[PDB]
Parts: structure tokens; C-alpha cells; sequence
DNA sequence: GGCTG
DNA sequence: TTTTTTTTTTTT
């Protein structure tokens, strides 16, 4: 390895700035390897630039080695190579290198000043540390990283920051300006958002609106159903797409012509993205099958997902809890912690949607309190949007949508306001 | 445990089965034997890879062919109840010869230039001035039937050099076989005059200073001060200058078996040698020589600069191992 | 020098009192020493006695022992020989001995933990210690002298016990004088302080303003975060500590200039700590964790917390737990006795958060029969409070605090005292 | 060891009494050892005492062996000495090998007696017993020992326990009237007390008042805490004791003067125990734990203690079950018996605290039902006293100490007495 | 046609995306190709990117591996090399190797079911 | 011509 | 992964 860190600190750049500070001649041998890195801290100390060979080769003839030493370096200079090896593996296995060297130097050190201890004290060296020295010295050796990122340091990492509040590097907007108004510009990566059903509101148009408006505006959609297959909610995300009423396909209306024509006229757009949808049977997908379905859909269909939709939170299966209930409160807050920590830990928006209580079915108006998932689902959500229909809003085509969290801004800034749902084409519109 | 109760229960259950031999050395009891359990090899009816161990904690036999493993006792309870009843209730019951002469075997300084040992030895690198401490014969079966008779059934004419090892005072007790042919029954047969004999070859030779021990008798020509134990028992006790040897194995770092013994070694606080910083590759010193172009100083160089011993030992064999 | 202390332990009734409660197998070697300590320290667990030579070598001796051992132990027991030598020097030359062998014993265990760590898993060897404990391994072998230190005396210790009374070495103040007159002084170094709020009524805004509050104290703070990410835990203290309104920040009125111009106005106060955010995902760190987390900021960051902020308790795991428990009642328990006892290891100031129950939500009064996850929770708090703003504090930014639980003082003098909380600027201020 | 029994039977005199109707001449060999012993047998029975070693050599003159055997009898008897060994190591030595040679007799005698059964009737033994005879005989070997007392008989053993009536023997008096008027003496040594109460209610107060009770009355107090830190214990003994209250010590109103002019006015005092206050994590520590820790204290200083306060057993762990691995009920009922067990063997009065259930928090009268954790507990507690404060009580300075359990006296007599309590002084006074 | 695959992977992209996600170890047989195959894929999962012929040294020599491993995994490593050929022939190769490999693993894992079976 | 755990 | 006892707790 000594020989790949001595070629590309000769001829590479962005290498050399990253691990300059960090290399040490103690590091590298007791020999050939020593002699040359001593060469080259040598060159740069007195001309601040990297060496090269010929340079190098000048340094070591006018240098005070003896034959086998004059041989080793001889040698060692001419097997260096410029051959481009990727930046990231070899930050990393010099960094392991470095910190092996440093290990194995303190423990011969630790072990030297062990030895020179047990000698008598009127023979003994004065330089070599007191054992009280010794866990300081192993510190040091620990404290050997290249590039030191343990969490956001306050005050140091203030420039960057400020980068991501201007750049808005964590907001995905949404195509609707009401939502894009109460959450500040959309959601937020590694967030778990909700919709509360009232009684007569679908759970699945929603998350299909929403799908397609992200398939709109370019992000990479994973919608997993468990209670629908994957030809019904893609036909949902068509009739949304393509305009065409959802019973117009099952009766015919709608022929393969203008079909395969609106279907090319998207795909000739390129502001569109990827929809890939997932049937899972009910019950028997929890957020641990969900990390091996994006594995698969990386390593085979290279389609990493930014946004994650879920059809139904209480069908999903708890991977802690393990057994399974139809609905059961410990379920629904083991599978929104998993759900969340899945958003997390891939950095996607996630959605998904629950039934509101009996109570908040009956009031038009819903309390979190009146929630069927109670100190679980409004604990666990950075968003949870209400949505009430009502027989006037019906009539109206229409569902009133409550804020009832809003981890985003506030939530009674814009907490009720009316959306335009069409349950035919399964679409939200604004209303002005 | 009862360890001779073991030894002498086992050696009758273990009799009745064929090829039954007493591998017994001055501080260890084995029994060779054909496994009852399988037969052995079938293809190989002379095969005995049955075994009992008897120098341990407990007395175990183990099966190196369909890898049978059990105590004595279960061994006994299994298969001869009349003998494991007796067993159990006596457990109850308790709860020199010196080489003279090598006929036909000429030493080697002696030999003619133009003997085909002679360019063998010579492709070997092995120093001049080491040649009288070399014999070369060509009834090594009779040479051995003249030493210890009995062991050779038929004295077939075989090629070999003869490695005669002497003790302190310089008398030889036993001697080495190397096998000169690529094809042959082992590699070194060591024969010994009297089953007390010292496996270690040359300790006559030793001068002051630090001993360097080595694996090979061949290998131990280029050191100074270079002795090597014989296999045999391996016994660091009967190994002399206790204080201030040098315990130097082959090259092999990615051997499980050497680093076994440098383990064996290295938690006994003895100083092991270590090959972790050696520009060479090869296994052993002689093949390093002959094959890497190293000259025998550059060696005495080396290992001198990196002697080791207890806890620095152990990182320099923490990093050595793989 | 195995002999001599053996043999004045056997034959010594004042050497055997002072060193044999500091004696440990680990010491001798490993042959005929370790089997006669052995034999030596079996008598005594069984008849609280020394032996002598008659019950070494025949109600001992007569063991299950290998031949060799057999051989070297009878060697031994008959080697041993009482000799006159002065109890000042014994007890001197076998500290000295002790401190040696657990020295070695030390390099030995850190030279195999390098080893087994250098190993790729699969292999590696788990239960045993990672390269970050090796100093402490070798502070503690340091420190194995024969002083007797078995807890505190009430009589013996009452000088350090004043120095710790007058020093006032526990007590960590508050920036809020309300705070200070209930906790006498603050919070004290080993324990779990706990906020109770409900569901978006704080319980991030008030441990967000209690870390800028030890911020602007000079002490180091770790915050660490399982709901929300780094930047924006880090973008409420901004908003904190720079008295800019959290929306201002997000809509854009505030301008870079005046941004770097308050940090560095920060910056040059040498009365300034350093928090350093770290986000984890939703039940996906234990104490463990945070042992780890703790180890590697010390290592790289050379950051040793004094407050330790964890944005939730019951969204942790338990790390002596294996198998998920559905029943909340044990699982937060054991994870609030974890962090407590990070706390007492570490010195460090545990501030983290509770959920209430749905009972609790929108009541004018919280008891602390109010609690939702577990009730062992409150037994292990050092320090519990509670917000229950409802409705008209909203209004007049209010916020009022029970002491629901208070180890520091008594809980019924000043229960309840109306906290001025600003969820613009994401702080509490006082109506002094 | 027949050498060391034969020569302890020949010179000690104890050995001899306790060992010598327990021995037979079959237990030690066939050859010298048998000859000895039944030399020393006849001489015992000719003349009622122990015969000397020239007595052993007339013996051996005027009634002669065999000289075979009779060499090897002489030359037995040179070797046996006084040895001064201790008592009891050499009784439970001579115990064990008189069992083992009594289990190799019974073996042997069953075997013979099987081969003589499988022997023709003909020339079969008329002396050995029948095959139906070998289980009896067996058990006749495996009830030998030196236990002369198998069990406590009523009307053999009426003395030596109305010395246990006349002086108590187990009765602590608790330097509280009316605790001794309930308890007819005071607590019993190996038992199990417990104070139950709600959170922050006074358990710790309760049982520091107690243990400065006890430390007046000149005894050994050995304090384990769980959850406090040993400063904030001996703050709670020392503002029990010095008669300053909480408040006084966390304001500075108390000098170094009267700090240790009160330290020294106690210390004065020939009336004092020792209190060591010993601090454990939460959940780790059990009993074999304190088994140690009372190890060390006995070792390390002169302190065995009389009383021993457990702050809490429900933060211990048990000793047998695996952490973790069965429920709430199982764990502390296994913790209450190890606890009770470590309480018999040290013969100490062991007091521990419990924590009563959620719906027992604001109740102005707590149940037994109201135990949380275990109802084992109660079963294996010996005195529990229940701890209730209520708004009225609080404003007064009492509490209402009930009568849980009492196997000590009627619970019914005295249920519930009213107890002034200082939270300032954390002291209980008796209302009068 | 072990030491094409393994070059190919090496040594060229598209054939790398287009048969990395099906390739397993059990394809390859018990000797250095399986060894190969579990250094690149180790270096795979730990980079994310397709090792070099310097990535793979480094990791041979940083492996636990026996002499005879290590110098079978050193000649096969030496061995490789960017043959130019077509990228339809060698995916259509590849995958019939593949199919081929699971064929027989599958009648070696037929076979020892029928002999335990009789057991 | 030996070799196990 | 289910099944059954008992307990303790909590949520509705
Ligand atoms: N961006 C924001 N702008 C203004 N007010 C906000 C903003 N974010 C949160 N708040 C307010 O802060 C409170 C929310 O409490 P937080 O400190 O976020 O913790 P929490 O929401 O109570 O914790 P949970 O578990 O998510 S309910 C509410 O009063 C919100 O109105
Ligand atoms: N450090 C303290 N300073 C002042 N008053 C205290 C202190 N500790 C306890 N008190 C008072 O004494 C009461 C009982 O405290 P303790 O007896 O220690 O409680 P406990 O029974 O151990 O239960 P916890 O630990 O509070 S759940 C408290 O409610 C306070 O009124
Ligand atoms: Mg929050
Ligand atoms: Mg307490």
C-alpha cells in the first residue's frame, strides 16, 4: 500500500491536499519507504509543490545514503506509477493505513516505557515517558482520523448551514401552492407524512394525486400498496395523468390510440420522472422488506426513489412487534417509528395515510385527540394533513383539508382550507 | 482425571484392533491403531488413523477418517463393557547407545569433486567449511538395520544423506536421513541409537553468545551459533541454553501451524523470531539463499535487529499472523 | 517474586489482612503459581481462613490436575518457607509486583483487541471491548494500588463532603433565576431531568432553549436528536440565539451579512460553549450509542459534553433488551435507567423529553398520573416538568410549569410559575 | 488424610470428641491405617481416654501382627504430630472422607452382593444379604455426616429456645416508640422490610431517617444506592443528624465550624456505629453483588454490619434470571428472595423500599393490592409499611404510615398512625 | 469462462451494469475464482465501485487466506486482462454460464437430498 | 508418517 | 412463527 500512497502523492493533486496534513515519517518503514517519504517532505519543505521523478532522482543523488539504502529508494522511485485509481477508496485505505502505523507505533511505545520502568531507577532513560503517560499516548494514536464529521458542530459548520436555508437543500414542493404555502415549500427529506381519512374520504386518492404530482415535477416514485394490486394503482395514477376518467377505462371509451398517444406525449417530456409500484400482500411487508425492495430496485433497476408513498399505514406489519393485528395502537406506532426511521435513513419524503376516529368520522372537525391512532400517529409525523367530506363538500365536489401537526411552520397559520377533489380522474385541484 | 489408568485400559481395548503400535516418546503415550468403527481406509489396508492420546487431562482417541472422537470411557461402554466394567471400578477402586562407527557412509569434504551429491549439495549453497559435519551413503537401510535392526524388513540400496547428531560431548546418538530422490517414504527419517538421544543437531558447535535454533539441520549450516531440534518432542526443556536462546521457524505467515507454535512460544516468554520486516519471501533461510540471492551476513544482520521478546513479541506476531 | 507472597500468606496473619482483599488469580503466571493461588483462594471463600501446608497439599492438592501441574504444585507447596522480612517492605515490593502484572495484563488485553478488531466481522469476536476503550483499560491498570476505598463513610469522609458542599461540585445553573430558586442551584451533574408537554406544545422548544442557555454558559452541549435532523435543531438554536424569528429564516428577511456578522459576534465571546447536533433515526439508538458517539467526539472532536440533551426518551432503544417488547411499560424503563446511568457514568446533565397522555391533552392541570409511555419513568427522573399551556397562554405566549417530580427541592413551594415561551424565537423568557 | 486424623484423634481433644462416635474401622483401609485405628479403638475402650504414642508402642509390643504388616504399622506411627489446624476445616475434611469411604463400602457390599446372587444356590454365601437389602443399605450410606441435630423438636429442645425468649437474640429496636409498639422489640434479624409509597413521596427519607435511628443506637449501617449518589445520602444523614435542614447546606447558611464541631461532638460520642454508604448502577447489582461488596468491607476494614439499606429493590436485578428474560412478577419476586436469603445468612436487618402502582399516586390510602411490580413481594417481605401524603397531610408536615404487612405483630392493633415528617431535616418524628 | 467474467467485471463498465446485479458466489468454483469473485464483491459493497487491479492486491494481501489460496487468487489476478470482444456475446455467454453453474448446483443439492433422505 | 478438539 | 398459562400495565 506504501507504494500506491507514495505514487499518487506524487502524482495527484486533490489526494495530496486531502492527506498532506496527516502523513507522518514515522508512518511509512524503517527503510526504502522512510528514506523516500523523507525525500519528499524534504522537496516540499524547500520548494512548497509536489516533486517529480526527475527532481526526486536529482534529490537522491545529491543525498547522503549509503549502497543498500541508495538501492532501495533507487528502486522504489521507479515503481511508481500515475495510474488513476478512484478518490474514495484511497482516501480511505490510507486513512486505514495511518491509523494501523499510528496503533502499532504506540503500542511499541507503551510497551518501551513498560520495560524502561521495570529497570533500576538509577539506570534508566530520563526521555521515555512515565507509565502515567501511557493511556494520553494510546489517546493519540485514537485520534488519528483524515476528516473528522461527528454530527453539525454549532459555530463551526455555520457557513454551510446558512447554504442549506438559502439553497432550501431539504424542501420538495408539492404542485399545489396551498400545501407549498403552510409547509414553507414542501416537505422535507427524511420526513414521515400522513393523511387522516374522515369518513368517505378515500385513503388511496390522495397518495395517488400526490404521486403524480411529484412524477410531474421529475422525483423518482416507489408507491407500495397492500391492499390493491400493481395494474389497479398505476390505472389510479393514469386516469390522473392522462385525464381520462377512471370508469371511462373499464367501459372502453377511452381506446388504445389515444392511450399510446397521451402515454408518448409524456414520455416526450423530459420534466418527467419514474414511477415504480410494488403489491405487497397485507400484513406481510414491514419496513424491513421495504429496505430490500429499494436494494433490489438499486442494484437491478438502478431507480433510487426520493419519494416513498406507503397505500395504507395500519395494513403494514410492525418487524419489532412481529405478531399482527387488524388494528391495534402498539402496531401502528411501532410501524410509524420503522416507516420514519426508513425515511431517515434514506433520505426520501415518505407518505402514508390512516382512518381518523369514530368520533372525528361523525365531526366534521377532527382533534388529534379524536385521532384512531391516539400519542402514536400525531408523535412519530412531521406532517399530518386532515381531510374531511362532508355531504355539502360532496355535492360541491369538494373536501375540506385540516392541519392537525405541522412540524414544518406553524400550524394554525392556514389550518382549514378547501380542496377541489375529483374522484374520477382521483385529483386534487386548487380552489381559488 | 486418571491419565495411567487411562493409558493402561486403553492399551488393551486399542490391542485387539490391527495395526496397533505404541508411539511412545519420554513424555507422551499414543497408540496407533486401524479405527474399528469404519475400518480405516479401505483403499489403503496398511493405513492406521486410529489414535489414542493419553498424555492430556483425559485420555481421548480420535479417528483422522470418519473423524470418530470420544473418551476412553465412552470407548470402553460402547464397545468392550466387560473391559468397561473393570474400568470403572479400579476408578472407583482409586476413587545409552552411542554411535561409533557409519558403515558405508562417506563424508563429504572427503568426496571427490565430481560427485553428483557433490553439484546437489553445491545447488544447496551450503558453505565448504560445514562439508565434515556431512556423510552421504547409499545403503541407508542398512545403515540403519546396522545402528537400530529391525525397522528396515529388506535393505534396499536408497541414496541418502546422513545428518549424525551429537550432544554436548560431542558423541553421536542418533542420525538423520535426507532424501535425496523426490520420491521416497518422508522427507528427514530420523533414527535414534537409544529413544533418550538428543534431537538437537550440532548443539557440540555452540559457542558464547545467543543460540539461534532453527526447524532445518541443512538451514542451521549458515548460522553461527545455529542449532536445530529434530521434530521429535519438541521439548523446549531438553533444548539447552534456556536463557539465551533464539527460537527462528520458517517464513510462514499465513501458516496455521507455525503461528501455533510461535503462540506456544510466545506465551511460554521465550524470544521468537520474527520474519515481519524481512525483504525476502521465501520460506525458509537456505531457500532464501538459493533462490532470492541472499548472502548468509545480510541474514545475521537482520535477525540480530529484530530479536524479540514477551509483549513486543506478541504485537510484532499480532501483525505477522496475517 | 510469586514465592514470597505466597509463602507470607500462608505464613503472615498481618500480611495476609492487608493484601489478600487486593489479590486477584490474574497476577501470578500461568503454571504452578495460578493452581497453589487457586487452591489457596478456595480454602478461604470456604473457611474464611488461611491455610496451612497440611490442607494445601492433601484436602487441596488431591484435585483434578494434570500430571505436570501436580508435579509443579507439590514443588511449590514444599518451596514455600516462612522468612523474616519487614512489613513495610513486603507489603511495598508486592504493590509493586501487583501494579506490574496488571500492567502487563492490560497490554495484553489492548494488543488482543487490536487484533481481533484489525479482523473483518463475521469473526470478530463480539463482547469484547473496541479500540476506543483502550486508554481506560490502561487507567485502570494504572490505578491498582492497595488503598481501601469500599464507599463513603459518614464520620471518616465528612472533609470531602464539605469541600463538595462549599464547592458546590454538582449543581450546573440555569440561565433563568426561576429555574435556579426551585432546583437550588440547578441541575446536578448524574441525573435525568425529563419535559412533559403533550403533542406540539414544546418539548423540543423548551430543551432547545435550555441548550442555548448552557450554550451561552460556556459548557458543552451534545443534542441529540431521534425526530429531527441536525439542521434543524441547529436552525431553532439560530433562531434562539440570534433573536430572528423562525420564519424569517425561511422566508428569506434575514440577510447573510448580518447571519455571519451575529455569529461572529458570538464567536469572539470567550463566555460561549460548543453544541454539537447529532441525528439518529427513530429507534435506532441506545446507550450504547451513545457511549460510542460520546467515545468518538472525545477521540476527533476532543468534545466532552457537560449537558447531554436527548430529543426524546421513548423514542430510543433499550440496549439490554434483545427481543422488542409490545408492553411500553418495561421497554421505557429500561431505556430511562440506561440514560440515567450514562449520566452518573459520564457527570453529564441528562436532559430529555416525555409524552403525556391523551387525557392530559388541552386539561388546564397535568398530574403526574399524566403519563403515557410507563410510570417507572418518573421513579427513575431526577427532575420532571410539565407544560401545560392550553388555550389562553397561547394567546398571551404563556406557558405554565407544575414540578411534578423535583428530587432537588420541595416540589409544593413554587409548583406552578407561568413561563413566557416565544415559539417564534424558540425560547422562554421570564415575567420577572 | 488418615496420617492427620489419626494424629488429631491421638492429641486434639475437640476433634476427638465431636469426630470419634462417627468413626468405624472400616472407613479407613486394610492395611496400617486399619491397624492403627483399631489399636487406638481398643486402648479407648480398655481405658476411657486417648492413649499416647508410647502407649500406641506397647500396644504394638504386647499385642502383636504380623511383622509384614507390623513393619509398616510401626513406621506408621512416627509421623503423627500435633499440627495445630483449624477446627472446622478439619471437621468437614474428616466428614467428606468418611462419606466417600462410606459410599465405596456401599458400592463394593452391592456389588458382592450381586455376584453372590448369580452364584447357584448351592455354594452361594449365607452371610451377605439379599439383593432386596442393596437400596436400604445404599441409603444408609448416603445419610451419614456429623449433624448430631437433624431438625428442631418440639418437646426434646424446649430449652435452648426459651433462651431465645429471654434474651431475644433477633429483636432491633428502632429508636421510634411507636415503631417499637407495632413491632413488640423492633425489626428481626434475616428479614425482609420494605416502606412502599408513590413517587417522590418519602421512601429514601424514610429509610435514611431509619438508618440514622440505627447508626444512634451503635450500629453498623451499610446503605446501597441504586438510583442517589453517595454525597446526596450522607447530605440526607447529615442533615438528620446534625440538625441543619437541606436548604441550610444548599444556601451556604451552615460554617466549616459548627459543620465539624457537630462531626466531632458525634464522634465523641461511644454510642456511634458506622455508616458506609455504597452506591451500584441502576440495574446493576444483585445480591451475589453485595455478597462481594460485604466481602470487601470485612476484608478491606473492620466493618460487618448489622443493617442493611437497599434504596430500592426494583432497580436491582436477580442473581438466577437472565436479564430480561421473564416478566415484572417472576424478576422481583426472584430479587425479594435473594435479598431475604442474603438477609439470613449475614443475619441483618435488611430494609428496602418498593413503588406502589399509577392508580395509587393520589390516593389517600394505598392497599396491598397497590404493590407495584410483583405481588410476590408482600408474600416475601416480613414487615411493609405503606407511606401516604396527601394536600392536608402535606400542609401539616405528616404523613400516614399504614400496616401492609406485619409478621412481627396484629396489623389490626395500630393500622395507620399519623408520622410528623421534616423534608428539610428528612427526619420522622414520633407526634406526641 | 471464470476468468472472462471476472475481467469483464473488472475491466469494463456496461458489462458490469449489466451483469453485476445476478452474479452470485456459489457460480464459481471452490478455487481462486471464488475467492476473486468475494473480493470484488466485498470491495463493491464497501465502495460502491468497481475495484482496480491495485484495489484487489491491497486486498489480497489485507485477507486470511492459506499460501495455496493466496497464490491461486495472486496467479488469477496476474491472469486477467481486457480482451476487446462485443458486448451481445459476452452477456448472452455469461448468462448461459450462469444457468449452467445453477443447474448443477442444483443436482449436487438433489443428490445430497436423496442420500440424506435414506438415512 | 505423522496429523484432532 | 403460534400457543398457552399468569401477571402487570395501559389504552379506550
Ligand atoms: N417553523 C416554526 N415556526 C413557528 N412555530 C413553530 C415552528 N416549528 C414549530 N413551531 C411551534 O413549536 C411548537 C412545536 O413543538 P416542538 O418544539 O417542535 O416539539 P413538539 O412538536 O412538541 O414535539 P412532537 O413530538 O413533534 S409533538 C408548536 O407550538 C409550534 O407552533
Ligand atoms: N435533595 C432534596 N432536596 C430537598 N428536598 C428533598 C430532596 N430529596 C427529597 N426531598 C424531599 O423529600 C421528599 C421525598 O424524597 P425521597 O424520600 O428521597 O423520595 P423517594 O421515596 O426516594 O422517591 P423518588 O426518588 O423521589 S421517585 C421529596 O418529595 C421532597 O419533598
Ligand atoms: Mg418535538
Ligand atoms: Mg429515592
Amino acid at each position: 500500500m506504501v507504494e500506491i500512497i507514495l505514487s499518487h502523492l506524487i502524482f495527484d493533486q486533490a489526494y495530496f491536499s486531502k492527506v498532506w496534513p496527516y502523513m507522518d515519517s514515522e508512518y511509512f518503514e524503517s527503510g526504502p519507504a522512510k528514506n523516500t517519504f523523507k525525500l519528499i517532505k524534504s522537496h516540499v519543505n524547500e520548494y512548497h509543490s509536489v516533486p517529480s521523478i526527475n527532481a526526486l532522482n536529482v534529490a537522491l543523488e545529491n543525498s547522503s545514503f549509503t549502497e543498500t539504502e541508495y538501492s532501495g529508494v533507487k528502486t522504489l522511485i521507479s515503481k511508481l506509477a500515475d495510474s488513476p485509481e478512484d478518490h474514495s477508496w484511497l482516501v480511505k485505505e490510507t486513512e486505514k493505513y495511518v491509523q494501523q502505523r499510528a496503533m502499532f507505533n504506540a503500542t511499541s511505545k507503551i510497551i518501551e516505557i513498560q520495560t524502561n520502568a521495570e529497570l533500576p531507577p538509577e539506570k534508566r532513560n530520563k526521555k521515555m515517558p512515565d507509565v502515567g503517560a501511557i493511556p494520553d499516548i494510546m489517546r493519540q494514536a485514537l485520534s488519528i482520523s483524515f476528516d473528522s464529521y461527528v454530527g453539525h458542530d454549532w459555530m463551526d459548520d455555520y457557513e454551510a448551514r446558512w447554504l442549506s436555508y438559502m439553497n432550501k437543500a431539504r424542501k420538495v414542493p408539492f404542485k399545489l401552492r396551498i400545501l407549498n404555502k403552510i409547509t414553507k415549500g414542501g416537505a422535507e427529506t427524511g420526513t414521515l407524512n400522513v393523511l387522516m381519512a374522515g369518513v368517505n374520504v378515500g385513503k388511496s386518492l390522495g397518495l395517488c394525486s400526490l404521486a403524480a404530482d411529484y412524477l410531474q415535477l421529475g422525483h423518482n416514485v416507489l408507491y407500495i400498496s397492500m391492499e390493491m394490486a400493481e395494474e389497479v394503482c398505476a390505472k389510479r395514477i393514469d386516469a390522473n395523468m392522462l385525464d381520462v376518467s377512471l370508469d371511462d377505462i373499464d367501459d372502453g371509451h377511452i381506446s388504445y390510440a389515444e392511450y399510446k398517444g397521451k402515454m408518448e406525449k409524456w414520455r416526450e417530456k423530459s420534466t418527467l420522472g419514474r414511477l415504480i409500484v410494488k403489491q405487497y400482500p397485507t400484513g406481510g411487508a414491514d419496513a424491513n422488506t421495504f429496505r430490500s425492495l429499494l436494494n433490489e430496485l438499486k442494484l437491478k433497476k438502478n431507480f433510487v426513489p426520493t419519494i416513498i408513498i406507503v397505500d395504507y399505514l395500519g395494513i403494514c406489519k410492525s418487524c419489532r412487534i412481529r405478531v399482527y393485528s387488524e388494528n391495534s395502537y402498539t402496531t401502528v406506532k411501532a410501524i410509524a417509528e420503522e416507516l420514519r426511521a426508513l425515511a431517515v435513513e434514506t433520505e426520501t419524503v415518505l407518505w402514508t395515510a390512516a382512518q381518523v376516529g369514530k368520533q372525528a368520522w361523525d365531526s366534521s372537525d377532527v382533534n388529534m385527540s379524536d385521532i384512531a391512532e391516539s400519542a402514536g400517529l400525531p408523535a412519530t409525523a412531521d406532517f399530518m394533513l386532515a381531510v374531511i367530506e362532508t355531504e355539502e363538500l360532496a355535492a360541491a365536489e369538494q373536501q375540506l383539508i385540516k392541519q392537525i401537526k405541522s412540524r414544518y411552520g406553524d400550524k394554525n397559520k392556514w389550518n382549514k382550507f378547501l380542496m377541489g377533489v375529483q374522484k374520477g380522474n382521483q385529483k386534487w385541484v386548487e380552489i381559488e | 482425571s486418571i491419565p495411567w489408568i487411562d493409558n493402561e485400559f486403553a492399551y488393551r481395548a486399542l490391542a485387539h484392533l490391527p495395526k496397533f503400535t505404541q508411539v511412545n516418546n519420554s513424555s507422551t503415550f499414543k497408540l496407533r491403531f486401524r479405527c474399528p468403527v469404519c475400518g480405516d481406509s479401505k483403499t489403503d489396508q496398511n493405513k492406521a488413523r486410529g489414535w489414542y492420546y493419553g498424555d492430556n487431562n483425559e485420555g481421548n482417541i480420535h479417528c483422522y477418517n470418519c473423524n470418530y472422537h470420544a473418551p476412553i470411557g465412552i470407548y470402553l461402554k460402547e464397545f468392550e463393557p466387560d473391559l468397561y466394567r473393570e474400568y470403572i471400578f479400579e476408578i472407583r477402586k482409586e476413587k545409552k547407545k552411542i554411535i561409533k562407527s557409519l558403515p558405508s557412509c562417506v563424508r563429504l569434504d572427503k568426496l571427490a569433486e565430481d560427485h553428483p551429491i557433490i553439484k546437489y549439495v553445491k545447488a544447496r549453497c551450503i558453505p565448504k567449511d560445514k562439508w565434515k559435519y556431512l556423510w552421504f551413503t547409499t545403503e541407508w537401510p542398512k545403515l540403519v538395520n546396522s545402528i537400530a535392526p529391525g525397522t528396515y524388513k529388506k535393505e534396499i540400496s536408497e541414496p541418502r544423506l546422513v545428518i549424525p547428531i551429537y550432544n554436548a560431548n560431542g558423541k553421536a546418538e542418533s542420525f538423520q536421513g535426507r532424501a535425496l530422490k523426490k520420491d521416497a517414504p518422508q522427507k528427514y527419517i530420523t533414527i535414534e541409537a537409544y529413544p533418550e538421544a538428543t534431537k538437537i543437531y550440532g548443539v557440540e558447535r555452540v559457542k558464547d553468545g545467543d543460540v539461534y535454533v532453527l526447524e532445518g539441520p541443512i538451514d542451521s549450516l549458515f548460522i553461527e551459533n545455529g542449532i536445530a531440534i529434530t521434530g521429535g518432542q519438541l521439548d523446549l526443556e531438553v533444548v539447552p541454553f534456556k536463557d539465551r536462546r533464539v527460537w527462528v521457524l520458517d517464513n510462514e505467515p499465513r501458516h496455521p501451524d507455525t503461528i501455533k507454535r510461535m503462540t506456544k512460544l510466545v506465551d511460554a516468554g521465550e524470544r521468537v523470531m520474527f520474519w515481519d520486516k524481512s525483504p525476502w519471501k521465501s520460506k525458509d533461510v537456505n531457500d532464501m539463499i538459493r533462490k532470492e540471492g541472499a548472502t548468509p551476513e545480510q541474514i545475521m544482520e537482520y535477525m540480530k535487529n529484530n530479536i524479540a521478546q514477551g509483549l513486543m513479541a506478541k504485537m510484532r506476531l499480532s501483525k505477522y499472523a496475517k
